């Protein structure tokens, strides 16, 4: 029952993921800065293309 | 014309690159983009594994 | 003064070229979509009809101020005017 | 005044090397000299 004990946790917190994946998108003209969580950005030198 | 002495303009070239490295720096690219959705799939992947291993 | 000037541009770029995004302005950045360029137009004649998206009246207004503030220091080497006016 | 952190980290970089306009000013300040002398001799 450890996988009904740990991963229910998981199920709820990727089922919360679904609803804070809904508030990003928003207006097509939304947010320079709200789009920077799912598409990354990183420290100097990191995209070498 | 041929023209002189030349203590002028050239002071008042290295103040303009401190102005277009604060613009062009600021700009997109549109490869960083198509890098973000690559590490999102290997991650729940393996946190599918990380649940198949609380499976098995 | 420098207040003064700030808000000269941020008024001639807001209104008449290119008018941005950024949410808190979503609605502001369609206000650009129609645009002011229909105010923009009737200076011309008709004919720099192009400035839909890439807008002729937004930025043509710029370089023809630039060209009438350098007509100005020219003035004073090119004088050429007899005691009279031209045709 | 931020006209600095902004490229902060760029100029520690490449003005090792990229900042050496000493020889500018020594190739324009020998070059100040030659104008000043020819005037002077008319």
């Amino acid at each position: 029952a450890e996988f009904l004990s740990l991963s229910k946790a998981r199920i709820e917190a990727y089922e919360k993921e679904l609803e804070k994946m809904k508030n990003i998108i928003p207006f097509d003209q939304m947010t320079i800065e709200d789009l920077n969580e799912v598409f990354p950005e990183t420290k100097l030198d990191k995209k070498k293309y | 014309d041929t023209s002189t002495w030349f203590i002028t303009i050239t002071s008042m070239i290295m103040t303009l690159f401190i102005l277009f490295q604060l613009k062009i720096s600021n700009y997109s690219y549109p490869a960083s983009p198509e890098s973000i959705e690559l590490k999102t799939q290997k991650h729940s992947t393996p946190w599918e594994m990380k649940w198949t291993k609380i499976y098995l | 003064a420098s207040v003064v000037p700030l808000k000269d541009r941020r008024l001639l770029e807001v209104k008449l070229g290119e008018l941005p995004s950024w949410i808190l302005m979503r609605d502001f950045t369609p206000s650009g979509i129609a645009g002011a360029f229909q105010r923009g137009y009737y200076r011309y004649y008709n004919k720099y009809v192009n400035v839909k998206k890439g807008s002729v009246a937004g930025l043509s207004m710029v370089l023809a101020a630039y060209v009438v503030f350098n007509y100005c220091r020219s003035y004073k080497e090119l004088k050429h005017e007899r005691l009279r006016k031209y045709h | 005044q931020f006209q600095f952190t902004g490229i902060k980290k760029y100029f520690n970089s490449y003005t090792l090397t990229g900042r050496m306009n000493c020889v500018l000013a020594t190739y324009g300040g020998i070059a100040l000299l030659v104008l000043y002398f020819k005037l002077r001799s008319k």
